[PDB]
Formats: C-alpha cells, sequence, structure tokens
RNA sequence: GAGUGGCGCGGACGCUACGCCGCGACGAGUAGGAGGGCCGCUGCGGUGAGCCUUGAAGCCUAGGGCGCGGGCCCGGGUGGAG
RNA sequence: CGCGUCCCCCGCGAGCGCACGGGGUCGGCGGCGAUGUCGGCUACCCACCCGACCCGUCUUGAAACACGGACCAAGGAGUCUAACACGUGCGCGAGUCGGGGGCUACGAAAGCCGCCGUGGCGCAAUGAAGGUGAAGGCCGGCGCCGCCGGCCGAGGUGGGAUCCCGAGGCCUUCCAGUCCGCCGAGGGCGCACCACCGGCCCGUCUCGCCCGCCGCGCCGGGGAGGUGGAGCACGAGCGCACGUG
C-alpha cells in the first residue's frame, strides 16, 4: 500500500524467481580458466598471432 | 621603562573608582530624594481627604495604578482563554506573582481569570519585600538574583534605573518605563500562604480568596513572602 | 551493520514498532499496486496524475537507432574543439575560421543555448535549430550540413 | 607543507650510503583514517 | 507543575561537522577559536558552514565567481565559497581572483592559477584576514538539487508544476487521466 | 589536494597576524552569588540601597 | 456493530499545537484572476518604460537641481541633576577631575 | 615514525622512518642474509616482538 | 604536524589503553602518562621524557632535539641525573624553563622525577 | 596603542578542545520516534613485548565493592586448557 | 569644608583593622580500645510500623466470575535480495562509474587498462505524432521601412547573512601631528533563498502581415496576444557507504 508520494514500481519477482538465482563465485575461477586457454591455445599455434 | 605605565595603570584605577563614588552619591540622593516624594504622596492623600471632610464633600481617591497579580490556581483542566491570558500576564506557575498596571485592557484580562488570581493594590513596603526578597532580574534570558545594583544598571540603565530603589520607584510610582522595568522582573516566585488560604475555589467576597482585594493583598503578600 | 539498525533498540518492547492496536498483519490493503482506482484512489490521483488510461499512439518494432540525436548546444560548442583553437584562431589575421565537425565529438543536431564567443567559425553538424544557425551567422560563421 | 627533504638510503651493514633519493610526493599527501 | 510544552526546547541545528575527516575538523578548531573571539560575524558564518552537509553547501561554479565578482565596488576582494569550485566550461575569459575553498576542482585551478588568480584555503584565510575583511562570502545554489523539483504542492493538484516520481518518461508514463480533459479531467 | 596546508594551529594561533585581531581573553570565572533578604544582612541591603 | 458517527471533539485542541497560520501575506502578490483584458494593458504599460527613460532620468536631475539651491540656499531637583551629571563617565570627567584635585 | 611507533611497531633504534636499503637486497636468496639486513637496519625488534 | 597527528592517534594508538572510565598512554616519554594533546610524546618537536637510571639509582632525562625528527635513533638525548633530590629536581627544572624547552611540562617532569627518587629509596 | 616634536635564577592546577569550565531554566508518559551506552553475546582485521597448568573457560558463593541501570570488577570454592 | 581662576542672586596621599561584606570554620575539645570489642551502609535470616490485588494481553475500561501461564534449562520471532525515495558520510565533479571483459599461502584478494566508457545515469525540453528545440537593445546607410553594418551586451523590483566606504570619535604637566588598530552616524555592492514582474523553449488557440528560394508549391521561415508543459533563465551530477520509510 502507497505511503505518500513515492514512485509507482513494479518488480519482476512474482515467479519461482529463487529457483533460477544465477551467482557469479564463478566469476574469478572462469576468468583464470579463460585465461589459461587462451595462454594454452597461444602456445599451441607457435609462431602465428594469438588473438587469431 | 614602566615608571609611566606604573602611574598611568594606577591613574586608570583611581579615575574608576571616584566614578563609583559619583554613581554610589547618586544612589544615595536618589533614594534619600524618592523618601521625599512617597512622604508627600503619602501624605496629601489624607491632606486631600481632610479638607473635603471640612467642607461637608467626598475626597474619591484616584483608582489605582499597580496590582500584584497572585496565581492561586493550579495548572490542571484550565480553559484555552484563560490558559493565554495567564501566560501572557506570565503566571504559568501556582503562587507566582506579578505587578500587572490597571488601565481598560488589563482590567477585562483580569476579570476574564478572576477564579484563577487573587489581585489587589500593593502597599509600598509590598513592593519593597518582594523586590529585595524575591526580586530576580531576566538578564540574557536567564534568572540572575538582585545582588547588585549593575544587574539593574546594565539591563535598565537607559531609562535612568540605575539602582534596586530605581526599580522600586518605576514599579510603584507606576513611571513612564513601568513596561520595561516590570517585564525586567522575572514573575515572583512566592511561598504557599503561612497560616492557610480561607478557600481557592470561590471569589473572595463570598468567603474565598479568588478575585479582587483592594487593600487586603497586602495581608497575604506578607503571608507568602 | 545490524548493530546500527533500528531492530536491536526494539528488544525488550512488545510490538517491536508495529502498534499495540493495528497489529503488523500481512498484507492490509492488498499486495503491489493494488486498488489503485478503489482504496488508494486518492494516492494514486494526489501522487501520480496520468497513471490510469490510454494515450498516443502505438508503434510496435520501435527501434531506438533510429530516433538517435545527440544535440549539443552553441555554450559548449567550443569544448568539442582544443583550447589551442580557440586561442590561435583570436590571434592569427588572415580571417580563417577553425571546422568543428559536431558529428566527430559525438553530436548529430546544434541547438542554440548560450552566447558564442566573437570569432568565425564552421559548424559541420548533421542537423542545425533556426537559433543555433542564427548565432553561429551573427558571430559570422557557415553552418554545413553533413551525413 | 609543501617541501620534500633529502631522504638517505642505507647499505646491507644498516649505515648510510653517499646517495639520496629526493623524498617522493605521496609521502605528503593528506592523511585521512575516514 | 509550570504550562510549558517542551516540544521545541531542544533547537535542532549542528553543533559540529557528522564528518570524522580531520583536515576539516582542524578548520572547525581554528573557526571554533576566530568565531566566539573575533567580534567579525564572518567567521560566525564561516564556523556554522563548516558543519553543514555536502548538499547544503553545494558547489559554487567558476562563471558564478566570475559574475558575483563582477559586480560594482567588488574588485581586488577574496571570493569566500566553503562548499566547492567546479569549473564552468561554457565561459571563455576567466579574470584574476582570489578564491577561498575546501574544494577547488583540478580543471577550475589550471582555470584560476593560469588567469594569474591566488587559489587559498581556510587556514591561509585566517592568516590573510583573520577578522574576515575584504571578503566576499558566497553560496552555489541549494535548490540547485534535481530534489526539489519533486518538492512542494503534490502532482495532481491544480497549479502544482511539481515533477512526479515516474519510473521512466515516455508518451503512456503517466501522461492520461488526471493530466487530460480528454481523458477524464485535467488539474 | 589538501584541505589546509598549514595543519599546526598551535603556530597558527599564536601568530601575530591573528593575536592582533582578537578580543582579550574573559578567564575571570563567576559562580553564583547567594540571595541575603531585605530586613535580614543590613550590608547586603546597603550594597543596594 | 454500530459505531460512532462523527464528532469534532478533540479537533479544536489539535489545530491550535503547530498553531492556526494565517497565510504567509507577501508584498506584491501575483497578477492571477486579475482580468485579462486589463493585464494585457499593464503588461503593455510595462513595455513601453523605455520610451520615456531620457524624459524620465534628466527630470530625476530638475528635481535634484530644485534641492540643489534648496541645502544651499539653507545654511529634576537641581542635586539630582549635577550629581547624575558627575556620576556618569563621559560629561562628568572634568567634575570628578576637580574632586580629586579638590583634595590637594 | 609518531604514527608508525602509534600503530606499535618497535623502531626506536631504526635510522630513518622512510627506511630505504639499496638494490642488492632484492638479490637476497638466504633467510640468513635477510635475517642479518634486519638486525644491522634495527628493524629486528619488531620482528623479535 | 603534532596538531594532525594527534587526530591520528587521540583514539586508535597502541599505547592507548581505556578500561574503569579511565585513559592512559603507556608511550615511552609521556610524564604525566595520560592520553592527552600536550603530554603526548611522540607527537611534538619537543619531549620531555623523565624515566629512572639504567642502574637502579638516578633519573634519566630525555630530551628530543630540534634536528632529525624522522630520524629515530638519533633524535632522543638521554642525560642520566644522580645526585640528591634538590639538585635532580632543580636541574631539570634548569633543562626546561632556561633552554626555554617545553616549558609548560616544567612541573609535571619535576612531579615525576620527585616520585621516581622516592621510588628507589629503601623502604621502613 | 607606538615613534618626531612644544643581592637570590623562582611561579599549584589545566586543554582525552570528541576536552575542561561557568550561569540559568526545566524533568508524567501508552502507541510511536530519536539519541547515547567504558551495556551484553559470537566471529573477523588490527592492537595490548596482554593473561594462562605457580591453573584458561564454565560453575557455586551468608565474601569486599562499583555503576541511575544494562551490567561489571575483585575475594573464596570447584575445575583442568584455553 | 584647599583654593589659582569662571558668572546670575546681591585626576594616583600614605598607612593600618574592624567587619551583618561574593556559599564553614574552629589558632576548640572529650571518650574508648586484644579475646571481647570496633566499623562494615549493601548482602543472609528475623521482627515491627506504614504502604502493598497477578503478570502478559486485547480493551472505553482487568485484581477480575476475560484469555495464556504448574515449575526449570536450552531453543525461539522485522531477515536477506531486488527496486525506490529521502537524509547523511566519502571521492571526483559537467561529468561520473568498469560493475562486464582483458592484462599481470594469504590471493576467489589487490593492482593495472583509456583506441577497453561499449554502456548507464547527468549535461534539454516539449508534442499523441510529423517534429521543433531554450536574452536583446541602441546608433547609421534605404516621424516610420525587409536588410547593410557599428559598439556595449545573459533581466527588473523588494527583503536579504556577510562584506565595502567612514561624518565623527576611543586619554597623560599640554597642544600640534603622523602611522597602527578599533568603534560608528550615514551611504553602497549585495551570496543563498523567498515573493513578485518581465523574457526565452515546446504544445495549442486567436489576430495579422512580411520575407525566403537548385526545384515558386495544398512549399518553407518569421510576428503580435492569450494559454497547456514533469522546461530555460552562468550546470550538480555520478559512484560508493550508511540510516530510515
Amino acid at each position: 500500500a502507497p505511503s505518500r508520494n513515492g514512485m509507482i514500481l513494479k518488480p519482476h519477482f512474482h515467479k519461482d524467481w529463487q529457483r533460477r538465482v544465477a551467482t557469479w563465485f564463478n566469476q574469478p575461477a572462469r576468468k583464470i580458466r579463460r585465461r589459461k586457454a587462451r595462454q594454452a591455445r597461444a602456445r599451441r599455434i607457435a609462431p602465428r598471432p594469438a588473438a587469431g | 621603562n614602566f615608571a609611566e605605565l606604573k602611574i598611568k595603570r594606577l591613574r586608570k584605577k583611581f579615575a574608576q573608582k571616584m566614578l563609583r563614588k559619583a554613581r554610589r552619591k547618586l544612589i544615595y540622593e536618589k533614594a534619600k530624594h524618592y523618601h521625599k516624594e512617597y512622604r508627600q504622596m503619602y501624605r496629601t492623600e489624607i491632606r486631600m481627604a481632610r479638607m473635603a471632610r471640612k467642607a461637608g464633600n467626598f475626597y474619591v481617591p484616584a483608582e489605582p495604578k499597580l496590582a500584584f497579580v497572585i496565581r492561586i490556581r493550579g495548572i490542571n483542566g484550565v480553559s484555552p482563554k484563560v490558559r493565554k491570558v495567564l501566560q501572557l500576564l506570565r503566571l504559568r506557575q501556582i503562587f507566582n506573582g506579578t505587578f500587572v498596571k490597571l488601565n481598560k485592557a488589563s482590567i477585562n484580562m483580569l476579570r476574564i481569570v478572576e477564579p484563577y488570581i487573587a489581585w489587589g493594590y500593593p502597599n509600598l513596603k509590598s513592593v519593597n519585600e518582594l523586590i529585595y526578597k524575591r526580586g530576580y532580574g531576566k538578564i540574557n534570558k536567564k534568572r540572575i538574583a538582585l545582588t547588585d545594583n549593575t544587574l539593574i544598571a546594565r539591563s535598565l540603565g537607559k531609562y535612568n534605573i540605575i539602582c534596586m530603589e530605581d526599580l522600586i520607584h518605576e514599579i510603584y510610582t507606576v513611571g513612564k518605563h513601568f513596561k520595561e522595568a516590570n517585564n525586567f522582573l522575572w514573575p515572583f516566585k512566592l511561598s504557599s500562604p503561612r497560616g492557610g488560604m480561607k478557600k481557592k475555589t470561590t471569589h473572595f467576597v463570598e468567603g474565598g480568596d479568588a478575585g479582587n482585594r483592594e487593600d487586603q493583598i497586602n495581608r497575604l503578600i506578607r503571608r507568602m513572602n | 551493520p545490524s548493530r546500527l539498525r533500528k531492530t536491536r533498540k526494539l528488544r525488550g518492547h512488545v510490538s517491536h514498532g508495529h502498534g499495540r492496536i493495528g497489529k503488523h498483519r500481512k498484507h492490509p490493503g492488498g499486495r503491489g499496486n493494488a486498488g489503485g482506482m478503489h482504496h488508494h484512489r486518492i494516492n494514486f490521483d494526489k501522487y501520480h496524475p496520468g497513471y490510469f488510461g490510454k494515450v498516443g499512439m502505438r508503434h510496435y518494432h520501435l527501434k531506438r537507432n533510429q530516433s538517435f540525436c545527440p544535440t549539443v548546444n552553441l555554450d559548449k560548442l567550443w569544448t568539442l574543439v582544443s583550447e589551442q583553437t580557440r586561442v590561435n584562431a583570436a590571434k592569427n589575421k588572415t580571417g580563417a575560421a577553425p571546422i568543428i565537425d559536431v558529428v566527430r565529438s559525438g553530436y548529430y543536431k546544434v541547438l542554440g543555448k548560450g552566447k558564442l564567443p566573437k570569432q568565425p567559425v564552421i559548424v559541420k553538424a548533421k542537423f542545425f535549430s533556426r537559433r543555433a544557425e542564427e548565432k553561429i551567422k551573427g558571430v559570422g560563421g557557415a553552418c554545413v550540413l553533413v551525413a | 607543507a609543501c617541501a620534500r627533504p633529502l631522504i638517505s638510503v642505507y647499505s646491507e651493514k644498516g649505515e648510510s650510503s653517499g646517495k639520496n633519493v629526493t623524498l617522493p610526493a605521496v609521502f605528503k599527501a593528506p592523511i585521512r583514517p575516514d | 507543575g509550570v504550562d510549558i510544552l517542551h516540544n521545541k526546547d531542544r533547537k535542532v541545528w549542528r553543533k559540529e561537522p557528522k564528518s570524522q575527516d580531520m583536515y576539516l575538523r582542524l578548520l572547525v578548531k581554528l573557526y571554533r577559536f576566530l568565531a566566539r573571539h573575533t567580534n567579525s560575524t564572518f567567521n560566525q558564518v564561516v564556523l556554522k558552514r563548516l558543519f553543514m552537509s555536502r548538499t547544503k553547501r553545494p558547489p559554487l561554479s567558476l562563471s558564478r565567481v566570475i559574475r558575483k565578482m563582477k559586480l560594482p565596488d567588488r574588485e581586488n576582494k577574496t571570493a569566500v565559497v566553503v562548499g566547492t569550485i567546479t569549473d564552468d566550461v561554457r565561459v571563455q575569459e576567466v579574470p584574476k581572483l582570489k578564491v577561498c575553498a575546501l574544494r577547488v576542482t583540478s580543471r577550475a585551478h589550471s582555470r584560476i592559477l593560469k588567469a594569474e588568480g591566488k587559489i587559498l584555503t581556510f587556514h591561509q584565510l585566517a592568516l590573510d584576514s583573520p577578522k574576515g575583511r575584504g571578503t566576499v562570502l558566497l553560496s552555489g545554489p541549494r535548490k540547485g538539487r534535481e530534489v526539489y523539483q519533486h518538492f512542494g504542492k503534490a502532482p495532481g493538484t491544480p497549479h502544482s508544476h511539481t515533477k512526479p516520481y515516474v519510473r521512466s518518461k515516455g508518451r503512456k508514463f503517466e501522461r492520461a487521466r488526471g493530466r487530460r480533459a480528454s481523458w477524464g479531467y485535467k488539474n | 589536494m589538501h584541505k589546509m596546508l598549514n595543519t599546526d594551529l598551535s603556530r597558527i594561533l599564536k601568530s601575530p597576524e591573528i593575536q592582533r585581531a582578537l578580543r582579550a581573553p574573559r578567564k575571570k570565572i563567576h559562580r553564583r552569588v547567594l540571595k541575603k533578604n531585605p530586613l535580614k544582612n543590613l550590608r547586603i541591603m546597603l550594597k543596594l540601597n | 456493530a454500530k459505531s460512532k458517527n462523527h464528532t469534532t471533539h478533540n479537533q479544536s485542541r489539535k489545530w491550535h499545537r503547530n498553531g492556526i497560520k494565517k497565510p504567509r501575506s507577501q508584498r506584491y502578490e501575483s497578477l492571477k484572476g486579475v482580468d485579462p483584458k486589463f493585464l494585457r494593458n499593464m503588461r503593455f504599460a510595462k513595455k513601453h518604460n523605455k520610451k520615456g527613460l531620457k524624459k524620465m532620468q534628466a527630470n530625476n536631475a530638475k528635481a535634484m537641481a530644485a534641492r540643489a539651491e534648496a541645502i544651499k540656499a539653507l545654511v529634576v531637583s537641581r542635586k539630582l541633576h549635577r550629581l547624575a551629571y558627575i556620576a556618569h563617565p563621559k560629561l562628568g570627567r572634568r567634575a570628578r577631575a576637580r574632586i580629586a584635585r579638590g583634595l590637594r | 615514525p609518531a604514527l608508525v611507533m602509534s600503530k606499535g611497531h618497535r623502531i626506536e633504534e631504526v635510522p630513518e622512518l622512510p627506511l630505504v636499503v639499496e638494490d642488492k637486497v632484492e638479490g637476497y636468496k638466504k633467510t640468513k642474509e635477510a635475517v642479518l639486513l634486519l638486525k644491522k637496519l634495527k628493524a629486528w625488534n619488531d620482528i623479535k616482538k | 604536524s603534532a596538531h594532525l597527528q594527534w587526530m591520528v592517534v587521540r583514539n586508535c594508538s597502541s599505547f592507548l589503553i581505556k578500561r574503569n572510565k579511565q585513559t592512559y598512554s603507556t608511550e615511552p616519554n609521556n610524564l604525566k602518562a595520560r592520553n592527552s594533546f600536550r603530554y603526548n610524546g611522540l607527537i611534538h618537536r619537543k619531549t620531555v621524557g623523565v624515566e629512572p637510571a639504567a642502574d637502579g639509582k638516578g633519573v634519566v632525562v630525555v630530551m628530543k632535539r630540534r634536528s632529525g625528527q624522522r630520524k629515530p635513533a638519533t633524535s632522543y638525548v638521554r642525560t642520566t641525573i644522580n645526585k640528591n633530590a634538590r639538585a635532580t629536581l632543580s636541574s631539570i627544572r634548569h633543562m626546561i624553563r632556561k633552554n626555554k624547552y617545553h616549558p609548560d611540562l616544567r612541573m609535571a617532569a619535576i612531579r615525576r622525577a620527585s616520585a621516581i627518587l622516592r621510588s628507589q629509596k629503601p623502604v621502613m
């Protein structure tokens, strides 16, 4: 119930959203993995440009 | 070489001493002149009354200029119009007293609070003991006790009220600067009446203590002061 | 910080700052934006006038890239080009005007808000306001269009 | 103040080498515990 | 029993800053002293302003200090701002000014010192003028914040030109029933 | 940037620049003073009248 | 389950807490609601005040010129009164200096 | 050193507060060399603490 | 400066010890041993210390020199005074007043020195 | 206020300026609000050259006390590793 | 209560001392003290006088013949996330922010990028939309001209904390006479902010002429006066943290 002058606002939280909450504790582990797989690719192409 | 500083700083010290003595003499002579005035005021009211009786006429004396209003009823269950007037008279507490000058605008403010106040026409001696014993000056919005004249000379001296006696003269003989000298006084924190009240609730005329006690406020000031 | 919060001070009370008479019940006005035309009409009228009803034309596959037209006012026109150009133009005798490509700095339409300092300009904009053009001409300048 | 004094460099035996560094301006930055 | 209302007996102003920053809190010690000891009412106003919130001492633009020191009988005078001095990019010529500010923005410093100007801090202003003589004390606009557009008479209440709190502005975000004669009524 | 450049407000406040432009310190302490009566204390009465 | 219908009982007490504010009677009230045909003309009367600026500014000097010649061609007891004169610092310095010299 | 001592660092014997040592110290490989250096700089009573 | 690094140290120093509604400073050159701007012994350019001797007998008076103040190992110049009470207290009075060296610690230093001399005196 | 003219080597206390001092008035309180806690619990970063098998925590206590109170500190008993 | 001087009516003397004098001192004393005595306020028990109904709760009203509670231990109830608003703290400031990506034990941290600001939010609004999109005056070339140029050029009134000038004046057996400072009649520039009055932008309506031109048109642009706008009128925002709703 609206108190006084405030923003009229509609949260999209009516579905079972807590089953599908993607957290990002992977983030630094992902970045380490992508960087190791990028260095590992760059070493396989010995003379060739690493970027592609 | 200091001999001139030493001598100069002693002359300044001395110039303020002779200046005190001159003020101390003025304050002495002002009070001596006031003693002469109160004699003549008291004696003329007799003199006028007598020559009227000698003729076989009447001398109706002046309706009094100066009342001493004491609050006799407490803070609980008071009408809004009565609340407002009692706090315009600075009677915000039971057995608080203020000097009020009588005119048409004041007497209709004292009938509007009649049940809640006991007022009269205070004596000269009533104005003395109230200003001496109970006299607290409102100095920098603070209730400070009138222990030296220079408390009264620093607030009221611009109205030529430079001592205790000048204040008493300005109240009793309702002067041109009565308003400022009376607002300078804090409302008098009086004690409960010793020997008791007759009856708080009812008016003085019907054997109570509320309303106008013309000569008779001075019996209760001496009781409460 | 849970220790700075109000809940800590309300240990030992009873109602927890929510009323002894009108209990803290769950949803006693309905949930969310419920009753905006009924029991909450005055809030939605006093504070949100226009909330209910249709107005204007639908535009189905609106693409915000088409209507993209970032605007620069004349008052900040000389910030697009280095302060060296503003100095050296006023010094140099030729009457030669430095070119301000409004599109390079990342604006399309030149609007005419402020006083423009009295030296010639060649503003290469995509669009111009009328007043924007008049000022550039008035100072003694050109308005080049571009695409 | 503004001034940056002359900071000495100590040898492995804990005694002052002839070499000096001018105190970097970082060490005269404002101290904010806030 | 005294009939007093204690509702307003506590005055709700600042005795000190809410901040724990020491450099401000040393400038307060300096102006605690100067305010009460000097007879100058300037130092009272500076001390009072060192207490005030970020929002109560808003930023004064270079161009207002240009403008408010262009005023007659104000030449060779120090512009005192208890807030911060921001650079104004839509001003070309900047004269030589004497400025006191808690903060001057790096672009405004450059701009003032290039025009043969001088920048003081409150510590220097004390040593330069203890009683704050030969000063123009200025303030930034306090109704500058967007916050103040939402304040006053509620929108949907006739002759209120008060910005509503709308999620996002468009042609179907609070334009209908309380806004037009067509869609019911207009305030 | 520094909010103040001379943090030493020992040296600031006792500088002649500032020490010139003060009023004198009111270091004399004034405790309350007891009321004495009209008719009771004779020389308290003589101090007023 | 009948209840109380209407009262105005505590209301006069509630109104007087934050005072009953008389409206903030500011000077120069707005010209809203003043008749359009008159408000049109008054706006024109303000628009053309530039016209009679020279006629007005020169006429201010002629009112000052009348005043330039109008300033040019213009040019209780005995003891208490005496003791009040001696008592107060400024006017009674010499009266008190003689009391100090009188006791030599 | 006012603030470094207030942090509790035993630095009484320490020659200068922004203690700066040679670039030879980078080339140290044994802890025997590192421990010996702190005895000479007189930072060791900070480790002993 | 002193006034700045007081505003850092005033509450959060290692030498600071709050308990039993009392505040103390265990700093190696504070004479009244109390958390105070004046008495703090790390923060000023001029500092008077008074400690008992390296032996059992006498008082050491720690003057902090004017010059190397980023230089802790040479900043404090210590002088042992092992004399009779009246002359130990006199030397400290002369050091502080007649060098003008932090002359508002003149009496705290004497009272401390007096209480150290009392301490290293055999019990009855 | 300032410039040219007519012997004995001495003096309490203070000012954690977020401190210290002075003077005045005042003090009901539900729902409720706000503030300050050197009130208390558990963990983390710092810190106290902290404490502790010459006895930690816990517990008991007609013991000695402190604080307006939340609480806390000491004594004595028990206990055995924080 | 010296007198050197002024005319109507006829600038510092030295001591001492007493105190109804800016909140109590005594330069007065006397008892008692080792196995029965002293102190210990609080705490343990007991007695007596006065007061004194049982808490929680809903309630106009509870000791209620209203409900819950036999007793004790331990557990046990405004949380976290998202959004928003306002307040506050900090950084930078017409900007601001890497948060995604990338580069280089604690470290899954921290540091760095700038041709990684893509992008967000702010810097411009207004209209349903096509769209349009935020000061002018004066002096001349042809008492009034479409446009030639010329120069100063972002309002006005009122109240406004602060500052500015300073008629006069604040003392040494005099009187000139500066420099330093300070007070002040009166006079000003006036911050923010408030009210009012103008102006400008957008929509819309009314009246009304006059410009423009690669395509002279059911074209384009301008004016005056009302009116709708969440505008302009020498920026305040952004990020972060905390509080409250």
